């Protein structure tokens, strides 16, 4: 009983969000390599996955609206990757800002009932404000129950990418899961990923203002149980 | 290596 | 020569380090803030179950605003190199991202910067827990039927609440949070990883409780911790 | 049972 149950016929749907060209009202580089890396990884996971590119936010909106509307009743778990611009509690589809909030809810153990009880996985690259870390040398259940948000970055703090391998985050994160999602529960597979990220992750920038920077993922968890993909 |  | 394992905080320091509990009880009379009837039980519980983890607890009751200040910033200048970790304890009146001081508000984040990894040396790499049992909001849930490393790192945040809600307390027995969060570590710090404890008081709190009141606005309502971590590493108390 |  400690551990969700994970042998329905289907272990969910993997939706991930690709934002990368936003209307003239920057261009993302390297998410492609992030939207693909992510694909394949939760398509060995077992998750049917929708790649959805350069989405609106009345797009993104309306998506997951009809996405919670779907029966998952034949599926362990449900998974969400935005890739896109942010600010704390926002993500931006291509022609604006949209509350993180207001995609989570059409989720919530009242409202999505065939997910009520299962692990429901919020995967967030993006910024959540301008800081720079300069780094240091070395009624039964509740409605909000059962969702865990994996931030790329600690609250207030800009999320690092890089245009040739990818976000470092989602580097990260699919190495960590490739390696280890058939041994260690998904918080521990999380905090590896937190440490990928604090430690072997270091920018590089002509501009001394953004040079030398650190990053530290943000794990977010209202579980009430383990998590195994196995 | 870029911000977001 | 020998292989890995460094998976795990290295916890056999000499010491396992400080356990800071600051007990708001009785507010101001200006401040229009209730007495939180049960805190005793809260900080009673939490003084003993983090002895037995071999914490150095120190229990500090009814701090204004600028005692918590002062209180935080002496600790985070404390020497720490022979301590494993930093666990602080925060029951109060509280908003989002904000703890009440007897006589007002301070900004958690203010608190919690005392000891970044460039701020506070000789806890730079090693766990900082921070416990806050306090409001985040007024929502009610009303349920449903069943440069080298970042200096953010290494904090965890384990709060009673979900963002934007209210967190309960029991006038009897305690809050919610701090009952499962004591229990939890009772049963469970000598088997299991510390964000698996913290996933046990996450079920917990939200299995168990819930809330009654003459009040129907108040009345069978829920709550769910929240858990958030900046850690590295693994953390086991063993 | 009272909010905190």
């Amino acid at each position: 009983d400690n551990s969700y149950k994970m042998d329905y016929p289907e272990m969910g749907l993997c939706i991930i969000i690709n934002n990368k060209n936003f209307h003239k009202s920057t261009s993302r580089s390297g998410t492609d390599v992030d939207a693909a890396n992510l694909r394949e990884t939760f398509r060995n996971l077992k998750y049917e996955v929708r790649n959805k590119n350069d989405l609106t936010r009345e797009e993104i909106v309306e998506l997951m609206r009809d996405v919670s509307k779907e029966d998952h009743s034949k599926r362990s778990s449900f998974v969400c990757v935005l890739l896109s611009h942010g600010e704390e509690g926002i993500i931006f589809g291509t022609n604006g800002p949209v509350d993180l909030k207001k995609i989570f809810n059409f989720f919530r153990g009242d409202r999505c009932r065939s997910l009520t009880g299962k692990p429901k996985l919020f995967i967030i690259q993006a910024c959540r404000g301008t800081e720079l870390d300069c780094g240091i040398e070395t009624h039964k259940i509740p409605v909000e129950a059962d969702f865990l948000y994996a931030y790329s970055t600690a609250p207030g703090y800009y999320s690092w990418r890089n245009s040739k391998d990818g976000s470092w985050f989602i580097q990260s994160l699919c190495a960590m899961l490739k390696q280890y999602a058939d041994k260690l529960e998904f918080m521990h597979i999380l905090t590896r990923v937190n440490r990928k990220v604090a430690t072997e992750f270091e920018s590089f920038s002509f501009d001394a203002t953004f040079h030398a920077k650190k990053q530290i993922p943000c794990i977010v968890s209202m579980l009430t149980k383990e998590l195994y993909f196995y | 290596d870029e911000v977001d």
